[PDB]
C-alpha cells in the first residue's frame, strides 16, 4: 500500500485495457490511454484537499438528454 | 499660387535651405546679395554652380537661401549644395526633363558633391 | 571618527604569493576555465502515430 | 568645503571619512584642496545647497 | 417581431429569427468588424488554418513527454509561428491549443499593421490608402489588403514614393526636399 | 537596419517581462511535477485551479551562458575595439596598446572627435561586438568600461594598483596566442554575471597546450587581473608574470550601450548607504 | 591602515553581537513556549 507505482497500476487497469483493444509503463503509454489516465491521477491528488463541486463538476448536458443516458445506463 | 521648389544642404554641421520660386533672377544668401558670401576666397566655390550652367537660368527664377551652423568653410559647402540642388530640382519641376538631365550632367561632371551629401562616415578598419 | 569605504588593499609580497599558490594549484590541476566551442526499434504503434503526425505537420508547414 | 580644517596636513589626517549636513544628506570626505589651504572637496550623495552646515562627529 | 406576449412566449420558449446556434454567436461577423475585413470566407480561411495547428498540438500531445520527436516537433512548431507572428511569446507550449485565434492571424494582416505602426488612423483608413495605392513593402507595392506580414517585412512596409500622403508628412515636419522628390 | 534593431529591443524587453510573469507559473508547475511522480496532495490553489490541470499535458513536455550572449556563445570569435577617451596622453596611448593585445581579436582605436554615437553606431553597423573606452589620470589609467553591442549591458570598471609590461621590464614580447583563463572566487548572481562579460569577451577554445593563463581573483568586491606564462617541470610549475597588474573593480552595470545614459541599471555601487561597507556586492 | 582597523573590528563587533541576542530570544521562546504549551494544554482538559 505504501507503494506508489502498483497500486497505480491497479487503478488504471481498467483504462489500459478498454483503450488498448504490456505498456502501463508511463514512458511508452500512448493515445487515449495516455489522456484518460492522465486525468485520472490529476483528479485523484486533487480530490484529496479540494472542495466537493469543483473537483468535480459535471459537463452540461440538458434534461431529456441526460436522464435518457442515465436511464439506458442502468438498464 | 506661386512656383515654388526647396531644397537642403549640408556639411559637417552646416544645413542651408534653397527656396526657388520663378521671378526675375536675383540670388540672396540670408537677406544679402550672393556677392558677399563672406570668406572672399571661397566666394568661387559659390559662384561655381552658376558658372558652370551659365547665367540666363538662373536669370529667370529667385533663389534665396539661409544657412547655419558649422564654421566657414562648412557653409560655403553647404549653401552650394543647396544652390545646385535648387536649381536642377526647379528644372524638373516647372520645366522640361531634359534640362534636368543637361543640369546634371554638367554639375555630376564637374563635382558630384554639388548633388550628394559628402559624408565621411567613419571606419573601424 | 568613522570611514565610509574600506580602502583599496595594498599590494604586498603575501598578497602576490597566495595569488601565485591560487594559481599554480589550478595549473597543477589544470581546471582552468575557458569557453568551450560548441559542436557542429521503437514499437510498431508508436512508430505508427510518428509516421501520421509527421505527415500531418508536413501539409501545416 | 571650508573653514572645518587649518592645514592640508590635518586634512590628509582626516580624509576618506564619513560626513553628513544638516539636511541628512551624508558624503565622505575625500581630497585635501591645495591651493587654498583649508578646504577640501567632499562627494556628498545629492546636491547639497549652499545654505547648509556639513558637520563631523567625533568623540 | 412583436415582443411577444407572455402566454406565447411560454409556448415559443426557442424561438429566435437572428440569433441561432449554429451561428457561433456571430464571432465570425464580429471579428470581421472589428479589424475591417472583407471577405466571409477571410474569415472561415483562416479557421481552417488554426484548425490544422490544433489537432496537430492535440496528437502532439498524445505522444509521450520524454520524447525527442515530439519535444523536437513542439519546440519547432512554435518557433515557426511565432517568427511568423501569429504568437507572442515561445516559451508555454500551450499556447499552441490556448492562443492560437483567427483573431491572431487577422491582427497579423496588413492594414492592423500600418494602424499599430501609425502610419494610419483607423483600420479603416489603412485600408483605404493601401486600396488607393500608397503603401509598399520594399521595392513592391501592395493593393491586396488582405496581406500577412512576417515579422521581418513589418521592418520594411512603408509609404510608397512621391505619394501626396509622404508629402504631407514632410511638409508638416518642414523636411520636404523636392530633389527627393519626396 | 536601423528600425530593425530597435525593434528587437522593444521586443526582447517585452518577453523579458513575460518571463518575470511566468516565474510563478513555472512554479505553479513544477508542484504538479511532483505530485504526480511521487503520490503528494495537491494544495488548495492547485487543486481547485482547472486552466492549469486542463493543459498539463503540453507544459508537460516543456522542461549557463548569459541571455544576450547566449544567440552567439560558442560560434563566432568575437571582435573588440580598444579605444581611447579623447586627447589622450603618450602614458594612456601606451596601456591601451597593451590591453589590445592582452585580448585576442582586439582592434585599437584613436579617437579624435569621434563623438560617441557615432563610435557606437559605426562599430554597430560594421559588427564589431564590443568595445572598450579607458580613461585616465595623468598617465595613470583609473577607467575602463566594457560594452556588449547588439543592444547588451554595459560593464563600467574602476581601475587601480596600475603596473604597466612596457615600462617595467623589456625582458621580451607577449605570446598573442588564445590563452586560458581563470575566474577565482565569483560566486553571488551578480558575480557569475561579471564572469559571463569577461569570458565572452576572450576568445576561441583555447589548446590544452597553451601556456598562458590569465588570471582573475575576485578578493573582497576587488577583481584583480595577472597575465602569466609557465612550464611544467617534473617536480611542478615554474610560473613567469607577465602583462599589467591592476586591480580591476565593477561599479556599474546598466542595461544598453555606453551611449545611452538611460538605459535601465542593473546594478550601482552604492556609497552612502547606512550598512555600506558591511557586505560585498554591495 | 587605521581605516582597515576600524572598519573590520565594527562589523565583526555587530555581526557577533546580532547573534547573541538572537540566540537570547530564540531560547526564551523554545524554553518558556514549551511550558506554556503545557500549562495550556493541561488546562484546557479540567
Amino acid at each position: 500500500q505504501n507503494d506508489l507505482e502498483l497500486q497505480q497500476f491497479l487503478r488504471e487497469s481498467h483504462l489500459l485495457s478498454a483503450f488498448n483493444n504490456i505498456v502501463y509503463q508511463d514512458d511508452q503509454v500512448i493515445g487515449k490511454a495516455r489522456s484518460r489516465t492522465l486525468e485520472m491521477r490529476l483528479n485523484r491528488l486533487s480530490r484529496v484537499n479540494g472542495h466537493q463541486d469543483k473537483i468535480n463538476k459535471l459537463e452540461k448536458v440538458p434534461m431529456h438528454i441526460r436522464r435518457g443516458m442515465i436511464d439506458k445506463h442502468v438498464k | 499660387a506661386v512656383p515654388s521648389v526647396q531644397t537642403f544642404g549640408k556639411k559637417k554641421s552646416a544645413t542651408a535651405v534653397a527656396h526657388v520660386k520663378a521671378g526675375k533672377g536675383l540670388i540672396k544668401v540670408n537677406g544679402s546679395p550672393i556677392t558677399l558670401v563672406e570668406p572672399e576666397i571661397l566666394r568661387f566655390k559659390v559662384y561655381e554652380p552658376l558658372l558652370l550652367v551659365g547665367l540666363d537660368k538662373f536669370s529667370n527664377i529667385d533663389i534665396r537661401v539661409r544657412v547655419t551652423g558649422g564654421g566657414h568653410v562648412s557653409q560655403v559647402y553647404a549653401i552650394r549644395q543647396a544652390i545646385a540642388k535648387g536649381l536642377v530640382a526647379y528644372h524638373q519641376k516647372y520645366v522640361d526633363e531634359q534640362s534636368k538631365n543637361e543640369l546634371k550632367k554638367a554639375f555630376t561632371s564637374y563635382d558630384r558633391t554639388l548633388l550628394i551629401a559628402d559624408s565621411r562616415r567613419p571606419e573601424p578598419k | 571618527f568613522d570611514r565610509t569605504a574600506k580602502p583599496v588593499p595594498v599590494i604586498t609580497s603575501e598578497v602576490t604569493e597566495s595569488l601565485e599558490d591560487m594559481i599554480r594549484r589550478r595549473i597543477q590541476d589544470s581546471n582552468f576555465d575557458d569557453l568551450q566551442r560548441r559542436t557542429l526499434a521503437l514499437s510498431e504503434e508508436l512508430q505508427k502515430a510518428h509516421s501520421e503526425i509527421s505527415e500531418l505537420y508536413a501539409n501545416l508547414v | 568645503i571650508k573653514d572645518m580644517f587649518s592645514s592640508a596636513m590635518e586634512v590628509a589626517r582626516f580624509e576618506g571619512a564619513q560626513i553628513k549636513t544638516v539636511s541628512g544628506i551624508r558624503g565622505e570626505i575625500k581630497r585635501a584642496l591645495s591651493k587654498p589651504e583649508g578646504h577640501y572637496r567632499a562627494a556628498f550623495e545629492d546636491k547639497i545647497l549652499m545654505s547648509d552646515i556639513v558637520i563631523l562627529r567625533s568623540w | 417581431v412583436r415582443k411577444l406576449k407572455h402566454h406565447e412566449q411560454k409556448l415559443l420558449k426557442k424561438v429566435d429569427f437572428l440569433e441561432w446556434k449554429q451561428d457561433q454567436g456571430h464571432r465570425d461577423t464580429q471579428v470581421m468588424r472589428t479589424y475591417h475585413i472583407q471577405n466571409r470566407e477571410d474569415y472561415h480561411k483562416y479557421n481552417r488554418i488554426c484548425g490544422d495547428i490544433r489537432r496537430l498540438a492535440n496528437k502532439l500531445s498524445l505522444l509521450p513527454p520524454t520524447d525527442p520527436f515530439r519535444r523536437k516537433h513542439e519546440q519547432l512548431l512554435l518557433d515557426k509561428l511565432y517568427a511568423m507572428g501569429v504568437l507572442t511569446t515561445k516559451s508555454k507550449i500551450s499556447d499552441l491549443e490556448n492562443k492560437v485565434t483567427v483573431s491572431a492571424i487577422c491582427r497579423r494582416r496588413l492594414p492592423v499593421i500600418m494602424h499599430r505602426l501609425k502610419m494610419a488612423e483607423t483600420i479603416q483608413d489603412a485600408v483605404k490608402f493601401i486600396e488607393q495605392g500608397h503603401v509598399r513593402v520594399g521595392p513592391n507595392l501592395i493593393n491586396d489588403p488582405a496581406y500577412l506580414v512576417t515579422r521581418n517585412m513589418e521592418d520594411y512596409v512603408t509609404w510608397v514614393d512621391n505619394s501626396k500622403i509622404k508629402k504631407t508628412l514632410l511638409r508638416y515636419r518642414n523636411q520636404i526636399d523636392d530633389f527627393d522628390f519626396s | 537596419m536601423l528600425r530593425r534593431q530597435a525593434r528587437e529591443r522593444r521586443e526582447y524587453l517585452y518577453r523579458k517581462a513575460q518571463e518575470l510573469q511566468d516565474s510563478q507559473l513555472q512554479q505553479k508547475r513544477q508542484i504538479i511535477k511532483q505530485a504526480l511522480a511521487q503520490g503528494k496532495p495537491l494544495p488548495k490553489e492547485l487543486a481547485e485551479d482547472e486552466s492549469l490541470q486542463k493543459d498539463f499535458r503540453y507544459d508537460q513536455s516543456l522542461k549557463q551562458v548569459d541571455d544576450e550572449y547566449a544567440a552567439t556563445s560558442g560560434i563566432m570569435d568575437p571582435r573588440i575595439i580598444v579605444t581611447t577617451s579623447r586627447d589622450p596622453s603618450t602614458r594612456l596611448s601606451q596601456f591601451a596598446k597593451e590591453i589590445k593585445l592582452l585580448f585576442p581579436n582586439a582592434v585599437r582605436l584613436n579617437r579624435g572627435n569621434y563623438v560617441m554615437p557615432n563610435l557606437v553606431d559605426a562599430c554597430k553597423k560594421s559588427g564589431t561586438t564590443d568595445l572598450v573606452v579607458l580613461h585616465e589620470h595623468r598617465g595613470v589609467p583609473t577607467s575602463l568600461t566594457i560594452s556588449h553591442f547588439p543592444h547588451g549591458p554595459t560593464a563600467q570598471f574602476s581601475l587601480h594598483n596600475v603596473v604597466m609590461r612596457h615600462d617595467i621590464i623589456n625582458a621580451g614580447n607577449q605570446s598573442e596566442v588564445n590563452p586560458h583563463l581563470i575566474f577565482d572566487n565569483f560566486t553571488t548572481a551578480l558575480g557569475k554575471r561579471v564572469v559571463c562579460i569577461l569570458k565572452h569577451l576572450f576568445n576561441a577554445g583555447p589548446k590544452k597546450d597553451s601556456e598562458r593563463v590569465i588570471t582573475f581573483a575576485n578578493r573582497g568586491d576587488f577583481i584583480s587581473v595577472r597575465q602569466h606564462v609557465y612550464v611544467r617541470t617534473r617536480e611542478g610549475v615554474e610560473i613567469a608574470e607577465v602583462g599589467p597588474r591592476f586591480e580591476m573593480r565593477l561599479f556599474e552595470l546598466r542595461l544598453g550601450t555606453l551611449e545611452n545614459k538611460d538605459a535601465d541599471v542593473e546594478w550601482q555601487l552604492r556609497r552612502f548607504i547606512r550598512t555600506a561597507n558591511k557586505k560585498d556586492y554591495l | 591602515f587605521e581605516a582597515r582597523q576600524r572598519i573590520e573590528e565594527k562589523n565583526k563587533e555587530s555581526s557577533d553581537y546580532h547573534a547573541k541576542m538572537a540566540h537570547i530570544v530564540n531560547t526564551i521562546n523554545t524554553e518558556e513556549g514549551a511550558e506554556k504549551n503545557k500549562y495550556e494544554r493541561e488546562r484546557k482538559l479540567r
